[PDB]
RNA sequence: CGCGGGGUGGAGCAGCCUGGUAGCUCGUCGGGCUCAUAACCCGAAGAUCGUCGGUUCAAAUCCGGCCCCCGCAACCA
RNA sequence: GCCCGGAUAGCUCAGUCGGUAGAGCAGGGGAUUGAAAAUCCCCGUGUCCUUGGUUCGAUUCCGAGUCCGGGCAC
RNA sequence: CCUCCUAAAGAGUAACGGAGGAGCACGAAGGUUGGCUAAUCCUGGUCGGACAUCAGGAGGUUAGUGCAAUGGCAUAAGCCAGCUUGACUGCGAGCGUGACGGCGCGAGCAGGUGCGAAAGCAGGUCAUAGUGAUCCGGUGGUUCUGAAUGGAAGGGCCAUC
RNA sequence: UGCCUGGCGGCCGUAGCGCGGUGGUCCCACCUGACCCCAUGCCGAACUCAGAAGUGAAACGCCGUAGCGCCGAUGGUAGUGUGGGGUCUCCCCAUGCGAGAGUAGGGAACUGCCAGGCAU
């Protein structure tokens, strides 16, 4: 319902500002049953590498697929991934979320993994 | 005499009266009076005009104005010097172009209507034609 | 007689101070790019036109020339500058 | 001179010779004023004191 | 208890077989409800709406929020920002264990029945209870003398039509004089 | 022409300075004293602030227009 | 912007060397007269301006600042 | 001194031409993070049933904007909450602007700091009104000088009245 | 290869709105629970966390439908440059430029990216 159409206002003040500073963007979705990540090209072009819990390759081994553990799992690889590709100087977007539970472990374990904002 | 009711503002710039006026077809009524040569009028006119088709037709018919005069015009005082600010306001007029359609009636006959004109008409300050509605 | 038709409340007059210069197809580095004051609407900004005083210049912000755009939802105008 | 809020001096709280300058509606509140700004003498940020008193 | 119980089993099947709903789920549940007083009385003495919270959060089940003015003119030229109302706003467990105060003691307490003669609903399925006095108290000596003030009950579904709204609530029985 | 002041219960006056507030003395009406009136005593009633608009949450009040009353001014050769 | 000097009964003043809240008139009731003007009576109110401090305790005694009233300044 | 029109689709340019305001406010009404969205009317509503508070709906800003009008704004420049003092000191390419005085604008650099996980943001207020040249004199700082040497009145620079 | 669902776009109303149909063991909403970090000037509505069954209901995607919003020729019309005329408060003539409105008609979107399912 109604929180689609407030998610998407609080998110466009933050990512104006980096797509209009030219800044990578590391953008993040929740949803209750699935977390997503991209890292976006810094003009809108190509979705440079991502990491959801509905690839396989994260979603066997995790209890949920919706939760603060399978959040870390999505950080994790997702980091990793990005450096190989050779990215890093990237930027955060909440997206419309706050900066609190599965966002949060997986903005850490992002950085922890490797990637170098 | 008509007047606007209230308006924005109380003084206002001579202006041009330069084109050609929207109104150039009889509409509501059947058929009317338009202005052919352009000029102002100064709302007493379009007063003794409503009073003058109203002498000749009578208890018959509904009479239409198209125009209203609302452009305020100023006037000076009698025997004062130039240029202490602006003017009075003392009249107010409508600015006919060419062919504006001024009065229109219907629920009358033809001969009478042609003749309710002249009596209006020689009232009025420009030189006027009667005009019929028309299928296209 | 000299009759007197009396004072007024007159005007004060204006000022003068509303805009005074926008430039065009340039090449230095922070020209004032378009001095429309008043405004963040009239023109907006973009690329490496963000300037955007606090009185809303929008000031070249590296070397170029003005493109012009009218740019996405609500058709604002934005200048924003090819690099020179 | 200007309305009736009038002009303070804030003066710094290290025994360096500085001071700001600002006005303040001593009727209003007259709370006088805490605050934390740069002491260039010092070359510091500092809390600033007072309100032109003794 | 037994309210959010009983809508579970009856009130849900009742209005589904009445109705022939398309899906099960779209049968009308209950939306928060919210309680308030508003100002009562006397905004100048400016201590009566404090105490007007401490009466009102007994029977509310949680402190009142005291809702102040928006731009006012109505009984006194209040202005805007002055405290005025009360407000409350209940859900779930809380508003089923209220809801149960409601209807079980409440109701049956008001004597010449005021609170409901046929009373009508808003324009979509949305209905509010005006009770006059009051009501009862949680363990023991409830009456201290005090100084009257009713207060709205406006209880709130999810539902399309008043019609259909007043079979829900209706199903868990609605009032002796209505 | 122009400028400034005024328009309050049946009478004369007050409050008019970004404002929510109706007051005084007379007169009036009811009761009282007196053979009766006068006076005297007690009680009460009486103004939707000239009029229309505007700004304001709110206007007798501030602002604008018109009518009405007053003061001053309407020359210089 | 200084030096002064005041800030209380509603008022002006003042019992107030720190051991301790008043005179004169103001409003109500009682007591008398052609009500009254006018006697006599019993209540009239203050954390002495807000803060420091001496001390066995002190408002005032020693002090810092707000407002009023008076000088010289500019 | 500001805003609108006259003003002629870049500069905005007169007249005792038309129409309105300012001579300040603000220690949060500034900074920043985070959240949220308006006038008005209807319908239901315990006494303001002409207008409180409430709930529902329509509407879609018709509102807001410290104060005038014009421009503005939903990513809000609006409204609320938390922490706070970037209402920073040194400069400053580049520039619009004016006869000059002067006024406006500002990336970035250096110091130190606040907010935020971070990017980033911040050098007053969403902008344009809220003003005063110079002499003279005042208070504080500064080895810079201080009429024979050393000190000092005094003078200079800086802050500011 | 195709069809469908989600994120980030580009262009930014021919893209919108209405009305009707339609989709859920990919997915997405709603969804239940609030334990716990977290959270409400009261309110687990919102925010947040933990998750099974349920439902396609509302939201939203998709499709049909022109009722409305919206785009829109050609020609004529207004206006104006320059040069010339006159019955000059304004209009004509030469020739360059040429709208706004309105009419025919178009119209219910085109399209890049990475991500998952299903069919092939």
């Amino acid at each position: 319902m109604d929180k689609k159409s407030a998610r998407i206002r609080r998110a466009t003040r933050a990512r104006r500002k980096l797509q209009e500073l030219g800044a990578t963007r590391l953008v993040v979705h929740r949803t209750p049953r699935h977390i997503y990540a991209q890292v976006i090209a810094p003009n809108g072009s190509e979705v440079l590498v991502a990491a959801s819990t509905v690839e396989k390759a994260i979603a066997e081994q995790l209890k949920y697929t919706g939760n603060k553990d399978a959040a870390a799992a999505v950080g994790k690889a997702v980091a990793e991934r990005a450096l190989e590709k050779g990215i890093k100087d990237v930027s955060f977007d909440r997206s419309g979320f706050q900066y609190h539970g599965r966002v949060q472990a997986l903005a850490d374990a992002a950085r922890e993994a490797g990637l170098q904002f | 005499m008509l007047q606007p009711k209230r308006t924005k503002f109380r003084k206002m710039h001579k202006g041009r009266n330069r084109g050609l006026a929207q109104g150039t077809d009889v509409s509501f009524g059947s058929f009317g009076l338009k202005a052919v040569g352009r000029g102002r009028l100064t709302a007493r006119q379009i007063e003794a005009a409503r009073r003058a088709m109203t002498r000749a037709v009578k208890r018959q018919g509904k009479i239409w104005i198209r125009v209203f005069p609302d452009k305020p015009i100023t006037e000076k005082p009698l025997a004062v010097r130039m240029g202490k600010g602006k003017g009075n306001v003392e009249y107010w007029v409508a600015l006919i172009q060419p062919g504006k359609v001024l009065y229109e009636m219907d629920g009358v006959p033809e001969e009478l209507a042609r003749e309710a004109f002249k009596l209006a008409a020689a009232k009025l300050p420009i030189k006027t034609t009667f005009v019929t509605k028309t299928v296209m | 007689a000299h009759k007197k038709a009396g004072g007024s409340t007159r005007n004060g007059r204006d000022s003068e101070a509303k805009r005074l210069g926008v430039k065009r197809f340039g090449g230095e580095s922070v020209l004032a790019g378009s001095i429309i004051v008043r405004q963040r609407g009239t023109k907006f900004h973009a690329g490496a036109n963000v300037g955007c005083g606090r009185d809303h210049t929008l000031f070249a912000k590296a070397d170029g020339k003005v493109k012009f755009e009218v740019k996405g939802p609500k058709n604002r105008k934005f200048i924003s500058i090819e690099a020179e | 001179a200007k309305g009736i809020r009038e002009k303070i001096k804030l003066v710094s709280s290290a025994g360096t010779g500085h001071f700001y300058t600002t006005t303040k509606n001593k009727r209003t509140k007259p709370e006088k004023l805490e605050l934390k700004k740069f002491d260039p003498v010092v070359r510091q940020h500092v809390i600033y004191k007072e309100a032109k008193i003794k | 208890a037994k309210l959010h119980d009983y809508y579970k089993d009856e009130v849900v099947k009742k209005l589904m077989t009445e109705f022939n709903y398309n899906s099960v789920m779209q049968v009308p549940r209950v939306e928060k409800i919210t309680l308030n007083m508003g100002v009562g009385e006397a905004i100048a003495d400016k201590k009566l709406l404090d105490n007007a919270a401490a009466d009102l959060a007994a029977i509310s089940g949680q402190k009142p929020l005291i809702t102040k003015a928006r731009k006012s003119v109505a009984g006194f030229k209040i202005r805007q920002g002055y405290p005025i109302g009360c407000k409350v706003t209940l859900r779930g467990e809380r508003m089923w264990e209220f809801f149960e105060r409601l209807i079980t003691i409440a109701v049956p307490r008001i004597r010449d029945f005021r609170g409901l003669s046929a009373k009508s609903f808003d324009g979509r399925g949305n209905y509010s209870m005006g009770v006059r006095e009051q009501i009862i108290f949680p363990e023991i000596d409830y009456d201290k003398v005090d100084r009257v003030r009713g207060l709205d009950i406006t209880i709130t579904t999810t539902a399309k039509s008043d019609e259909e709204g007043r079979a829900l609530l209706a199903a868990f029985d609605f009032p002796f004089r209505k």
